[PDB]
């Protein structure tokens, strides 16, 4: 993930831009990889801040569903945290007072439920925190270029 | 098997129970009429 | 009387921990306490 | 109340009205749209907000869509309970759960167009302390 | 000119990579637990391997916890300084700098490479390397790559 | 209890606890728990059987 | 090697788990080998004399540096256009720009200003002087030094209480109602008529003069007389200047019921009259137990009837309290379970009061204060909240006997454990499906470009609450509100005094009173209600299941913190109480953004003068990125810059700070020992082969963190991230724009 | 160091002591005239905590436990 912002801030800042008749270059950043690339805030001000006000301000145009693709990663990302930091003691104990409810009304299932393997638990989370992780960064990359 | 998990000792109707449920219910519905200016 | 700062800011940075922790690590390390 | 009046008088909703945004193929689908929320109140953004107090006046905008979702609802539980209490008087419960057998379900299936009577019927659904009562408090 | 095509082909591409890699040694555990026969791998190039990993992994503990310290490290260094308002102690173009004496060693070699090696070559094989800025329409197709 | 009968558990820090099952054997013999027991429904393990005392258990 | 001298075990430990686990287990004296109940009792009194030492030195600090660093006076003069800063600032690493930066507020030298609110709190209540604090902090230092002195007095033979006077219950209980709490608000009633009174209308009253001055021209004599209308006989003028003698009026006592106008705050005069009556109800109060003397009542009695009048009945309402009584005073986790609990509520009390009803001077004014108060207390009132239920969890555990209460509403309770378990789950279910898929809808709908088809519903019965109260802004008529109405005007009595003042300041939308709700204001307090239910449903599951559950019947042996129990049946991951409390806090610090956005948004509209930005865009959640954390963000990012330093330069520099803190407790969280130990094997490998360092060697053997160390580590992580980084976003963002 | 309790609801299945890396279990005759053998934890200093004989005994809930307690070398597996 840094590797394409490497690539993406470097392009925009020092390669990537229009140029004049007269042989005089105008960068879409002007310069601020320079300067701002060797500290943690000025990738956080120049490259994160910055380039996503695009995204953000889609909705009501073309680019709005990655406003929206932007934003839904975000949630199956958060959403892997349950399954990272969790553990299937906790979960299977919930099911356990769950099936009751079901044994009073009679809806007692034939296939008796189960929490999900410990292996599995660790494996539904990186799924789901790279799919949320990359998605995000997808739709701010075509939206900021799509703009740009 | 000191304790039973289940409950016993009481009946159908279960008047005391019901008795302040009402009650509840009631003052419910009062504030219920001071919003629609019934009173 | 702000010269007091100058003398009190680095103890509680530099003399206070290296006492604490020299006591605390031989303290730890003690055979028998 | 929070500064909300009906639609014509608020000049929110006149000025949205004209910026259609028709969202199907109709091309006159916006123009429709904004005519038919004419019922509903408009605050000072001119959006219509909806009151679920309960009013029978305003009944369409929750207690109308309410109870169409709870026959809806109660007939997909009623018909899942049913199928999965029948299920249980056959030998191999466990496969049929996955692979339905459409000779139980679908007969069952067609049924549920009056849940609540059969549910009132029902008093006995079931419940007794022999249940799983799982260490003993 | 395309820059929405060259971002999202670069991105996409880099991130398959990733996972693949990732893939290989995967399978290569798999292979190690079910197929890996001791009566084959006798003092091999593999078995040899095996026998001396308590070494390998020691000291690639070392080279990550050297970089980590001296990559990021230096990236705080300067956060902190530039906060503290000491602009000259950062690691920067205009204070102490740490130039890539080595990547600009090798871009010159082949900006220079059309005359004398490979002489047959009209033009550097890459405008990123080095030569002159490219204009196509108004965009800037490629441009030297300065490195600082 | 006769053999081939159902039953249910009343023995706690069971899996089965409060639920029914038939009897597959009766051992004949002065072993604690000797009466076997069968189910349906498996515990998490999957063993679906295991051993209970005469007291801990009320025919259904 | 005897390190934990409280556990033989751990000091006969090879490797350095010694060293945290003697850490974490040293404040319990419960499981401090050879501790009997006695000298639990003993050790635990004398424990909070120290802790009550730490907040009087705490507070003196806070007077000291005031005093000696503080622009108190010229604070004074301007409370409004003046910045209070707390304490100077000695580092060698700042630069000559940044000292020039944190120059400020009108300072010699560098310094930070001041958010707490004390100087609005020291100079509504009397202090006008720095040499005044100088005192208030010397008093501290010797008021804690008795404190230190007790506790070290109480534990020597002659003086160490008994175990039957620490169970006294109903005595300590008749005390703290009478004495503690009520004698403290009856003297406090003296300082606000004899000090701070006084000196809000200019008259200088200090200890050399308190004898001589009088506090109301007509002595003492109308209390004994009965003339009571004489203390409110003049009040306070509408044009009354704070600290000042212009509008003064004479009374000391009154129920005016608004806020004052100039300062935007409540009447010094109706708080004195307030904690005066505090005292009477609390004093009342008191004598009701059966302490020594023959006359009360005994709790024991009380709880343990079985009859009415003449009548049979099971209990109190008729409901079994048999061993409730024994339940309480011998077990001391249910105390504390129970204690932080309702302590717990009353921090969340005083933060839903301090912002509707600011009680010292030019605080509301002061935005950035407003908002770290509030954000200060409620994150407080969660831990309270939250420790509450896993001492009740640890309870359960170890001080629980079942045979003891057998048939009380406790094991009453835990015999339906499955139904509170299990409808947790429905409201949790029921409310997150519904709520996320109207922000959904909206956010959808919204980018579409059709927001009018918004699913946007009025907070209407909550309307009706604000109507209740007087706001006419609705227009429902209601109670309050209506002139014809019994409340307006009590027919038997008309005596409601307290409706002028307070209908004027809901009807004026000046101050932050009943604000107006809307159809944002809706969504999210369904949210909070979320956060508050599931929340719930993670403690009392693993309480309820603490002594035991399906997947581990026998959990009452092993405690409460303990790993798992092995890859056997599938699971065990995350088993015991304690986890429980682990993935609980998480929702518990969530549950406050949903709650700290919501004030933080709504409120930076109010004081910049725009409600719409909030009520328009906060039903779909992109306004909440765009509109609230993107704009305002742009001060605190900038705070450091390529060009220049500013003022801002800390918080930008916490503001990442906690981002490096909360994402290391991702690692302790997500990545596992068994991977770690691993990777120690081999640097212990190279160590013991490397030449020239095999000289130094470890004394005790390096191993990996066990497994719930790490998850104590991971989240102690996950916390201070959330804090230092919101709490640099909360001042920060209201700061640089004051609002 | 750890402490390996078994109760009185074994059978005789020999899984638990064939499952222990450590070899901490012993199967042992038991005085019972009807009853064929009994599992025995004579060697307890050598356990590991790895719980496998819990996973390995087959009653409803197990004959054996293995409490967690005080730990030194052989009980966590320090080769160093
Ligand atoms: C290399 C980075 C660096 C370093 C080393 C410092 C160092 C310091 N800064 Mg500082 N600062 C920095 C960068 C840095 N700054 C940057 C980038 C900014 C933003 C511009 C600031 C802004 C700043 C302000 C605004 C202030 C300081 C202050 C201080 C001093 C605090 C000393 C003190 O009270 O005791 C140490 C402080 C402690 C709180 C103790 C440690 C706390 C731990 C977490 C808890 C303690 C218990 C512990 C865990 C148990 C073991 C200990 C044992 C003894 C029991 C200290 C000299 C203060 C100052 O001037 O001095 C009064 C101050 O007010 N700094
Ligand atoms: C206010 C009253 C109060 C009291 C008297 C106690 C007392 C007790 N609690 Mg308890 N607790 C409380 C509030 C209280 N707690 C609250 C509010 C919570 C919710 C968070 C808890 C949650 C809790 C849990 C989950 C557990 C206890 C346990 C215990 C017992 C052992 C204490 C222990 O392990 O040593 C204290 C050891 C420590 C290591 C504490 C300090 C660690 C902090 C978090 C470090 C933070 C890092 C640093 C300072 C910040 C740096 C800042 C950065 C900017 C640099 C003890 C009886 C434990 C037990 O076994 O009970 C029998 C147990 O498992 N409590
Ligand atoms: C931002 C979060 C974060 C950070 C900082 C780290 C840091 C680290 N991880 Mg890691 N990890 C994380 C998240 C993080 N992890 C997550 C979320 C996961 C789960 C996927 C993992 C999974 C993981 C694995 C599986 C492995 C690591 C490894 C490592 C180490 C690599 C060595 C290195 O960089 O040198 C150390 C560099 C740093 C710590 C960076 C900051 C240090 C600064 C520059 C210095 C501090 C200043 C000063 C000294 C402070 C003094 C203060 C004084 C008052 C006490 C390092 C300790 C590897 C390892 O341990 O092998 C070497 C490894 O195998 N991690
Ligand atoms: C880890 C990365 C890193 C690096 C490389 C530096 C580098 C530096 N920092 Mg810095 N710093 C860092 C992280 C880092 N910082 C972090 C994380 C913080 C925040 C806490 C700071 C905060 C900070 C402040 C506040 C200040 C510095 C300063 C400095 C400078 C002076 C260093 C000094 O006096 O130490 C002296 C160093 C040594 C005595 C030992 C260095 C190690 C030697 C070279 C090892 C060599 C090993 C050898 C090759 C092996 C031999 C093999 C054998 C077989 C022969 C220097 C440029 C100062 C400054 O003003 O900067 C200009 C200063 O005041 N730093
Ligand atoms: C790093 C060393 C290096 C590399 C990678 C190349 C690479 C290349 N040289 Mg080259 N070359 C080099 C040094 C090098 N040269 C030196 C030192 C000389 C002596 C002047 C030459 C003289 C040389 C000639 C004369 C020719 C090449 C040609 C070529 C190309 C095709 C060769 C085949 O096989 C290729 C791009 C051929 C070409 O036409 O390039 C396109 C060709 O005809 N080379
Ligand atoms: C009248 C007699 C009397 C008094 C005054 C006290 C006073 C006290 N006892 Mg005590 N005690 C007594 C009789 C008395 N006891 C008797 C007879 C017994 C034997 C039966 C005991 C047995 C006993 C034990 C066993 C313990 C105490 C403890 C305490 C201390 C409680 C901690 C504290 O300061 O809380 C202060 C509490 C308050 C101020 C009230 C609660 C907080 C409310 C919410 C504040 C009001 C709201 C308001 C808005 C706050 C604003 C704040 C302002 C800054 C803005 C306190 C010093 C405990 C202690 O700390 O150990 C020394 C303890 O462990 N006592
Ligand atoms: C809330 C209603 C209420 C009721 C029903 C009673 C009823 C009773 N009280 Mg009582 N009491 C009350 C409020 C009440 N009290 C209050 C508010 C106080 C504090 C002033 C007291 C203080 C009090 C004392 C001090 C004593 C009683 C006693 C009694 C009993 C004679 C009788 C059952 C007496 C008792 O214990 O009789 C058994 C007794 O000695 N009461
Ligand atoms: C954004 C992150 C996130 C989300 C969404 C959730 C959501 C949930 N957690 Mg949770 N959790 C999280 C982070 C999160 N958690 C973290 C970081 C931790 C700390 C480890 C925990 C710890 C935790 C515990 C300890 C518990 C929960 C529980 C719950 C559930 C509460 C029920 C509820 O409110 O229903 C609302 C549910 C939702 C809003 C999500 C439903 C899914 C969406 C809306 C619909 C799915 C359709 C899908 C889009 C279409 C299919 C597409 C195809 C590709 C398959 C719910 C599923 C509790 C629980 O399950 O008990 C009931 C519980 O006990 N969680
Ligand atoms: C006996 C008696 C009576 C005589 C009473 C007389 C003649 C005097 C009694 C005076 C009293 C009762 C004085 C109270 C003294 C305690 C004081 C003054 C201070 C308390 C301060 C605290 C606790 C801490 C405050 C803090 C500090 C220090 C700060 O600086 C900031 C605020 C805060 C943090 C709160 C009368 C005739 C009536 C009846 C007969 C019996
Ligand atoms: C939540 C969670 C669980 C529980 C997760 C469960 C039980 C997921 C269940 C997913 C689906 C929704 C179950 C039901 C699937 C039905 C077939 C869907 C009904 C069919 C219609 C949709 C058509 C674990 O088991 C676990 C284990 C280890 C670490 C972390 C965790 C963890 O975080
Ligand atoms: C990194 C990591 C380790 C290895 C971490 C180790 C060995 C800790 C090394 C940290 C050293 C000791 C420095 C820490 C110093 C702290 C900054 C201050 C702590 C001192 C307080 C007591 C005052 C584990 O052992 C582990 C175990 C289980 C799950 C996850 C993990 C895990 O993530
Ligand atoms: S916590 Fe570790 S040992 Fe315990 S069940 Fe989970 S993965 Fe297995």
């Amino acid at each position: 993930s840094i590797v394409i912002f490497h690539f993406s801030w470097k392009m925009q800042s020092d390669v990537w831009g229009t140029v004049d008749a007269a042989g005089n270059v105008s960068h879409i950043t002007g310069g601020n990889f320079a300067q701002s690339a060797i500290t943690i805030n000025g990738w956080l001000r120049d490259f994160l801040w910055a380039q996503a006000s695009q995204v953000i301000n889609s909705y009501g145009s073309a680019l709005s569903a990655y406003g929206l693709m932007f934003l839904g990663a975000h949630f199956v990302w958060a959403f892997s945290l349950m399954f990272l930091f969790s553990g299937r003691g906790y979960w299977q104990e919930l099911i356990e007072s769950i099936v009751w409810a079901h044994n009073k009304l009679k809806v007692a299932p034939a296939i008796q439920p189960r929490a999900l393997s410990i292996t599995q638990g660790r494996a539904v989370g990186v799924a789901h925190y790279l799919l949320g992780g990359i998605a995000t960064t997808w739709a701010f990359f075509h939206a900021h270029i799509l703009s740009v | 098997k000191i304790s039973p998990v289940a409950n016993t000792g009481a009946k159908p109707p279960y008047t005391f129970r019901t008795g302040w449920a009402l009650l509840l219910l009631a003052v419910n519905f009062l504030v219920a009429a001071y919003y629609f200016h019934i009173i | 009387a702000s010269f007091l700062s100058s003398i009190f800011v680095p103890v509680i940075g530099w003399v206070v921990p290296i006492a604490t922790f020299s006591f605390l690590f031989l303290y730890i390390e003690r055979e028998d306490v | 109340g929070a500064d909300l009046t009906p639609c014509a008088e608020n000049p929110a909703f006149q000025a949205l009205a004209k910026n259609a945004r028709n969202t199907t193929a109709d091309p006159q689908s916006g123009q429709k749209r904004f005519e038919r929320y004419s019922q509903a109140l408009c605050g000072p953004e001119g959006y219509p907000h909806l009151i679920v107090d309960g009013r029978l006046d305003r009944a369409g905008d929750f207690l109308i869509p309410s109870i169409l979702f709870l026959y809806i609802a109660g007939w997909i539980g009623w018909v899942g309970r049913a199928y999965l209490q029948a299920i249980k008087k056959d030998s191999d419960t466990e496969q049929k759960e996955i692979q339905l057998d459409l000779g139980i379900a679908l007969p069952i299936i067609a049924t549920g167009f009056a849940w609540p009577a059969a549910a009132v019927k029902e008093l006995l659904s079931g419940e007794l302390t022999a249940k799983d009562s799982e260490i003993t408090v | 000119t395309d820059y929405a095509t060259q971002l999202c082909i670069f991105t996409h591409h880099i991130w398959i990579g990733g996972f693949l890699i990732v893939g290989g040694a995967a399978h290569a555990a798999i292979f190690m637990v079910r197929d890996y026969d001791p009566v084959v791998n006798q003092n091999n190039v593999l078995d040899r391997v095996i026998r001396h990993r308590d070494a390998i992994i020691s000291h690639l503990n070392w080279v990550c916890i050297f970089l980590g310290f001296h990559s990021f490290g230096l990236y705080i260094h300067n956060d902190t300084m530039r906060a503290l308002g000491r602009p000259q102690d950062m690691f920067s173009d205009t204070a102490i700098q740490l130039q890539p004496v080595f990547a600009q060693w090798v871009q010159n070699l082949h900006t220079l490479a059309p005359g004398g090696t490979a002489p047959n070559a009209l033009e550097p094989v890459s405008y990123a390397f080095g030569g002159g800025v490219l204009a196509v329409g108004g965009k800037v197709a490629m441009m030297p790559i300065a490195l600082g | 209890v006769q053999r081939g009968s159902k039953v249910r558990i009343l023995r706690p820090e069971s899996y089965w606890f409060q639920d029914v099952g038939t009897v597959a054997s009766v051992d004949q013999s002065g072993i604690k728990y000797p009466v076997i027991v069968r189910f349906d429904k498996v515990n998490y393990a999957g063993i679906n059987t295991n051993n209970f005392a005469v007291d801990e258990l009320i025919e259904v | 090697t005897k390190f934990p001298k409280f556990s033989q075990d751990l000091a006969q430990d090879p490797t350095t788990r010694r060293i945290w686990y003697a850490m974490a287990m040293g404040n319990d004296f419960e499981s401090h080998d050879g501790m009997t109940e006695e000298n639990l009792y003993q050790k635990i009194f004398a424990t909070h004399f120290g802790h009550l030492a730490i907040i009087f030195l705490w507070a003196s600090s806070l007077l000291f540096h005031v005093a000696w660093q503080g622009n108190f006076e010229q604070w004074i003069k301007d409370p409004l256009h003046v910045r209070p800063i707390a304490h100077a600032i000695w580092d060698p690493h700042f630069g000559k720009p940044a000292i020039e930066a944190f120059t400020q507020a009108g300072a010699n030298g560098p310094v930070n200003i001041a958010y707490s609110g004390v100087y609005h709190w020291w100079y509504t209540i009397g202090m006008r002087t720095n040499t005044e604090l100088y005192t208030g902090s010397v008093f501290l230092l010797l008021f804690a030094s008795l404190f230190l002195f007790a506790g070290w007095l109480h534990l020597q033979p002659k003086f160490r209480p008994s175990l039957a006077w620490f169970k006294s219950a109903e005595s300590r209980l008749n005390h703290h109602l009478a004495g503690l709490f009520g004698v403290s608000s009856l003297a406090w009633a003296g300082h606000l008529i004899h000090v701070a009174i006084p000196e809000s209308r200019g008259q200088h009253v200090g200890w050399d003069n308190f004898l001589s001055t009088a506090p109301h021209p007509a002595g003492l004599q109308p209390f004994f007389t009965g003339n009571w209308g004489v203390y409110a006989q003049n009040p306070d003028t509408a044009g009354h200047i704070f600290s000042t003698s212009q509008g003064a009026g004479t009374a000391i006592l009154t129920f005016l019921g608004g806020f004052h106008p100039q300062t935007e705050s409540l009447w010094l005069t109706d708080m004195a009259h307030h904690h005066l009556a505090i005292a009477v109800l609390f004093i009342v109060a008191g004598h009701m137990y059966r302490t020594n003397f023959g006359i009360g009542h005994s709790i024991k009695e009380m709880m343990n009837a079985k009859t009415f009048f003449g009548k049979p009945v099971e209990g109190p309402f008729n409901m079994p309290h048999q061993g409730i009584y024994d339940t309480y005073n011998n077990s001391l986790h249910f105390q504390l379970g129970w204690h932080l609990a309702c302590l717990g509520v009353v921090t969340s009390w005083v933060a839903q009061h301090m912002y509707s009803l600011p009680s010292y001077a030019f605080i509301a004014k002061d935005y950035t204060t407003q908002a770290a108060l509030y954000t200060h207390h409620q994150y407080i009132a969660i831990f309270l909240m939250v420790g509450a239920f896993a001492h009740g969890a640890i309870f359960l555990v170890r001080d629980y006997d079942p045979e003891q209460n057998k048939g009380n509403v406790l094991e009453r309770v835990l015999q339906h454990k499955e139904a509170i378990i299990s409808h947790l789950s429905w409201v949790s279910l029921f409310l997150g499906f519904h709520t996320l898929g109207l922000y959904v809808h909206n956010d959808v709908v919204v980018a579409f470009g059709t927001p009018e088809k918004q699913i946007l519903i009025e907070p209407v019965f909550a309307q009706f609450i604000q109507a209740a109260h007087g706001k006419v802004l609705y227009g429902l008529d209601t109670l309050l509100s209506n002139p014809d109405s019994v409340a307006y005007t009590a027919y038997p009595n008309y005596a409601n005094v307290w409706l002028p003042g307070w209908l004027d300041a809901i009807n004026s939308g000046t101050n932050s009173l009943f604000l107006t709700i809307g159809p944002g204001d809706f969504l999210v307090h369904h949210a909070i209600a979320l956060g508050l239910h599931t929340t719930t449903l993670i403690l009392v599951k693993g309480a309820l299941d603490a002594r035991g559950s399906k997947l581990m019947p026998d959990k009452k042996d092993f405690g409460y913190a303990f790993p798992c129990d092995g890859p056997g049946r599938g699971g065990t991951c995350d088993i015991s109480a304690w986890d429980s409390f682990y993935l609980s806090l998480f929702w518990a610090l969530n549950t406050v953004g949903w709650v700290t956005f919501y004030w933080h948004w709504k409120h930076l509209g109010i004081w910049q003068g725009n409600v719409a930005q909030f009520n328009e865009n906060s039903t779909y959640l992109m306004g909440w990125f765009r509109d609230y954390l993107w704009a305002n963000s742009a001060q605190l990012i900038n705070g450091y810059n390529p060009y220049g330093v500013n003022n801002l330069s800390v918080w930008a520099w916490m503001f990442l700070f906690g981002h490096l803190v909360w994402a290391t407790g991702f690692m302790f969280l997500i990545s596992w020992r068994g991977y770690w130990q691993e990777l120690i094997e081999t640097l212990v490998w190279a160590h013991e082969r490397t030449p020239i360092a095999n000289l130094v060697r470890w004394k005790d053997k390096p191993v990996a963190l066990s497994i719930v160390q790490a998850r104590v580590v991971g989240l102690a992580h996950f916390t201070v991230g959330y804090v230092l980084t919101y709490a640099a976003f909360l001042i920060a963002s209201t700061a640089g724009k004051f609002g | 160091s750890h402490t390996v309790k078994i109760y009185d609801t074994c059978i005789g299945c020999t899984q638990c002591v064939r499952a222990c890396p450590t070899d901490v279990l012993e199967m042992v005759p038991w005085d019972g005239c009807k009853a064929a053998q009994v599992a025995s934890s004579p060697r307890t200093e050598d356990c590991v905590g790895c719980k496998r004989c819990e996973t390995a005994c087959p009653t409803d809930f197990l004959s054996i436990r293995v409490y967690l307690g005080a730990e030194t070398t052989r009980s966590m597996g320090l080769a160093y």
